[PDB]
């Protein structure tokens, strides 16, 4: 009984984010699918001690 | 460091500093301390989630679906159906990961600019009053106690009350 | 030094209805270091947002935060029986190190007139052997908070021989108590004999008044 | 989940040094994600922060300007507990003690808030004139009980310094029960009252013993009410 | 003399992020936009429910065969679910007029 | 501000200077009033057309058209039809306006630049004959007439005429 | 020229320097010649070449095909079939063209950088031992061998021995 904006072959997808990795297979307002494995960037400095 | 402050004259981000992402340490004879700065560490918080907002909430997702079903005998289309996929699987792929090292990059030359920013107002307000160690620090040519530092942070430091105190230590060195 | 001043000190608002307290702060609190805390009577305060409008983990939705600058404010959406508490916003600077509170906002559950239960005791034959003689007066299970008494010994109205203090508002049944002392001396005890303790509450329809009479 | 423990009620004679140990379980007291804050509250002067320690490769000691001199935490990496120190307590040092966590993350930044509470602790600082209370028994009027309730009470008169812990019939009886703050009358001496409402059918088939205690004056009184 | 310094953030992160010049480039802390994680359980897409066929597929379900009594059930959903090998279809043998067709048709109702 | 210059140590746009984004305010003896640099401008008017040029001009449009209307037994294609245009729909607005963004964080860290650029060449043409009042100005050490003036803001300033009457009041200071 | 030296006040690339993309004319007594910078070049280099790495290895292409024949019947269809090809052609050719100038303009304020980098290392390693001629180099106020050159180059420049010979010649001037 999840409520969800998005929806695929292996399960639900709730954050806002604007792309997924989960699968291609989407139905509803979902994060366009793309090919990475990482997307990490920064927001803070270079960790230098 | 294309600003050159970051990884360049200051080669070494403070540990010790947790209130903010830029600040000072002095050392005096009341003591010592990492202070940080907010007016440049809020402008920074502020305009980057932002522009990580920005990135975000920028995808307008219609409420759409993709998986379809073709007979055998629409491969041609159903050739097309995954055409119209791989493309935007293609496309949304590649703008998508050069824009994360773009505003990685463009976000590294932004904390470098800050910094370098800080410097030369620092430097602006004392302009003999300390010779400049090159490290990113200042050696004061006279007493500075903490209601004399505490200025210098602010942005309101008295240059002509230390003045005549400078020019007798500058001569000695 | 940034000193936070919030408005209003205590309010009464019924369940259910929209609560409103700005945080007004001394200089410009920065858009990160903003804390709030909902503490019960006798807890510890815990965790209601941080920075300025993020909400703590198990904090629920209708706390919402908001402002900029020097005007911060709390938001209740839907006030609730369990949001009887004193709420404190929080700020900190980083130079000079400054973490302040301000003075607190009591929300009050807005329940019905009552009309308060009036008792009276006279001083105890066991205080008259020092020296001293306090009638003690009291309310009981009222609300609103305000209330009026005054003693009269022997129709004579007193002043300045009197001292009162109210509990909280009472966990079970939202109501005050109040406690009305009559500190005298041996000497001005014996020479008076008819105490009156009057009272003027806005569930009284008129001043109920309880006496006695010393030595009877 | 993250608890923290702190020491129970203490009593400090004037000018001596204060003492209380917060002890942390379910975080390292050495975790670089997590900050050690000191916090005081005092009815009066409401809540104020006292001081801060942190661990990054190494410990750090910040203190708000209102203590600067007299105050230190000291961590023990042993007992996975954090330390406080007040030295010199005056009468306003009289009240109760925090100590915070922080996992507030701020892409790094610190909001410096508290995610973690502890319970509190009941640091009462005795003064020069230490005097215990004279408990007086309210025994009701002989007519304010032909009502429903009978209103039964103790005077609590004449102690110093505050706080006076009162429990009836040593904590059973509590439906009806109320204790009123403590009013500062005239001779600088603290003075409270505490009633209790029961019904008139029982004051004679039901003993009333207040239980009076004044901490920093060793006074335990034990008068019964009787109407 | 005195000394006064200026000075930027550090802490025990080991997230690497790449750049347009270097990768791996360790930063203080970092944020990430892909979504990788599901919860493995269907939700209620666009608020209302789905349509859970089960053992049986969507031309049974329509044509209402006789061991799918348990499924001539829902009277709104969003989406239709089905195994990936459905084992009760079409029981007699036959040709279904426009039969992709019509999967997208009764696709939401 | 990136650079520091742009509602930094100079925090405020003339409203009097209208023959150019970039100038200068003198007060001397002989009177006042704004003049605009066309050096700095016109290097900058000319570059932005062009940027503006540049985003609108590469977006090549070939004569085609959309509107397919599809029989109802086609739905599976109707809704294919609808899927293209959607994933264009999708991303030539999503890459236009994080674009549009960007080219303009890029617009306002370059006339920051050209602000904190004429500084450090006027800065770098008197370099003690004047002390930087720190607003965005200096002040003159020395007498400097119209024609003086001009050349500050020319190129061709002249630092050992005006220098013997720099140190007189200099040394006054 | 951004950072304003790329174009600005150096105003001429060294066709002689072909070491690297950095470096330094000294004029002494015991001669002259060029000399290349490999801690700005090498930096620059790495990066660059990376750059280019970076966009060149991100668009992940799948073994695919494009070229489908429609009989005449399909026509919507085969309509259908240009427009998704169109549409990429539309995309991934405004999307590059649009990134090849962006990383051109990032690509020429970078090396502005470094240049003005450089400037600001050496520049604040003498800081009156010379006087900055303004075009892009230092007239040294001392007698400096190809020792004490070598030394401004690597970065380990001594300021207290040739400080006290400094002083009696910027006296004379
Ligand atoms: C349904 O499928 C099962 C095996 O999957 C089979 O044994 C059964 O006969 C089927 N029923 C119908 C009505 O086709």
């Amino acid at each position: 009984e999840c409520d969800a904006k998005c929806q695929t072959p292996q399960g639900a997808i709730n954050s806002s984010l604007p792309f997924q990795n989960v699968h291609p297979v989407t139905i509803g307002e979902c994060p366009k699918y793309v090919r990475s494995a990482k997307l990490r960037m920064v927001t803070g400095l270079r960790n230098i001690p | 460091g294309l600003f050159g402050a970051i990884a360049g004259f200051i080669e070494g981000g403070w540990t010790g500093m947790v209130d903010g992402w830029y600040g000072y340490h002095h050392q005096n004879e009341q003591g010592s301390g990492y202070a940080a700065d907010q007016k440049s560490t809020q402008n920074a918080i502020n305009g980057i989630t932002n522009k990580v907002n920005s990135v975000i909430e920028k995808m307008n997702t219609q409420f759409t679906a993709v998986g379809k079903e073709f007979n055998k005998l629409e491969r041609r289309m159903e050739n097309l159906n995954k055409k119209v996929d791989d493309g935007f699987i293609d496309i949304w792929t590649y703008n998508a990961e050069l824009l994360v090292l773009l505003e990685n990059e463009r976000t590294l030359d932004f904390h470098d600019s800050n910094v370098k920013n800080l410097y030369e107002k620092v430097k602006s307000q004392l302009k003999n009053n300390a010779k400049e160690i090159g490290n990113g620090c200042f050696e004061f040519y006279h007493k500075c106690n903490d209601e004399c530092m505490e200025s210098v942070k602010n942005g309101t430091y008295d240059y002509p009350k230390y003045s005549e105190e400078s020019k007798l230590n500058r001569e000695k060195i | 030094e940034i000193v936070l001043t919030q408005s209003p000190g205590t309010l009464s608002l019924s369940p259910g209805e929209r609560v409103t307290l700005s945080c007004r702060a001394s200089q410009t609190v920065y858009n990160s270091y903003l804390a709030w805390y909902q503490q019960k009577p006798g807890q510890a305060p815990t965790l209601l947002i941080y920075g300025t409008s993020t909400r703590a983990t198990g904090v629920p939705d209708r706390f919402s935060g908001s402002g900029s600058g020097t005007v911060f404010t709390l938001t209740i959406s839907r006030l609730e029986p369990e949001d009887f508490a004193v709420y404190f916003c929080q700020q900190y600077s980083t130079s000079p190190r400054a973490l302040t509170f301000g003075g607190g906002t009591k929300v009050e559950i807005k329940r019905t007139v009552a009309a308060p239960s009036v008792f009276i005791f006279p001083p105890s034959d066991e205080q008259l052997k020092s020296g001293t003689a306090s009638v003690v007066c009291l309310l009981n299970n009222f609300y609103p908070r305000e209330a009026k008494v005054q003693w009269k010994v022997d129709n004579a109205l007193q002043s300045g021989n009197s001292q009162e203090s109210v509990t909280e508002q009472d966990s079970k049944d939202s109501t005050y108590s109040l406690s009305s002392t009559l500190t005298l001396s041996k000497a001005d005890y014996e020479k008076h004999k008819v105490y009156a303790c009057e009272v003027t509450h806005q569930g009284l329809s008129s001043p109920v008044t309880k006496s006695f009479n010393r030595g009877e | 989940q993250v608890q923290l423990q702190q020491s129970g009620p203490r009593l400090v004679k004037p000018s001596q040094t204060l003492s209380l140990t917060c002890a942390i379980s379910g975080d390292s007291v050495s975790s670089s994600s997590a900050v050690w804050t000191w916090i005081r509250q005092s009815p009066s002067r409401g809540l104020e922060w006292l001081g801060r320690t942190y661990y990054r490769s190494k410990w750090y000691d910040d203190y708000a300007v209102s203590v600067q001199g007299r105050i230190t935490i000291n961590p023990d990496t042993s007992k996975n507990q954090i330390s406080l120190q007040l030295n010199s307590v005056t009468p306003d040092d009289t009240a109760v003690y925090y100590c915070a966590r922080s996992s507030i993350n701020i892409f790094g930044v610190f909001v410096m808030a508290m995610d973690v509470w502890g319970q509190g602790t009941a640091v009462t600082v005795s003064s020069p004139s230490t005097k215990g209370p004279s408990v007086f028994p309210l025994a009701p009027s002989s007519k304010s009980t032909s009502g429903g309730t009978a209103a039964l009470g103790c005077l609590v008169k004449d102690y110093f310094p505050e706080p006076v812990t009162v429990s009836w019939n040593s904590g059973a009886l509590t439906s009806g029960v109320h204790t009123f703050p403590a009013v500062l009358q005239s001779s600088g001496l603290y003075s409270l009252s505490s009633v209790v409402t029961v019904p008139s059918s029982s004051l004679g088939t039901q003993t009333y013993i207040c239980n009076v205690n004044h901490k920093p004056s060793n006074t335990k009184v034990d008068k019964r009410v009787e109407p | 003399g005195d000394t006064i310094c200026i000075g930027y953030h550090a802490n025990n992160s080991t997230d690497t992020v790449d750049t347009v010049l270097e990768k791996n480039v360790t930063v203080t802390h970092s944020v990430n936009l892909l979504e990788d994680s599901h919860n493995g359980k269907l939700c209620r897409l666009k608020g209302i429910a789905p349509l859970q066929l089960g053992n049986c597929s969507v031309a049974g379900w329509i044509l209402g065969n006789p061991e799918c009594e348990l499924l001539i059930s829902r009277e709104s959903w969003s989406y239709i679910v089905e195994k990936p090998n459905p084992e009760n279809g079409t029981c007699y043998p036959g040709h279904f007029a426009d039969y992709e067709e019509l999967r997208e048709q009764l696709s939401s109702v």
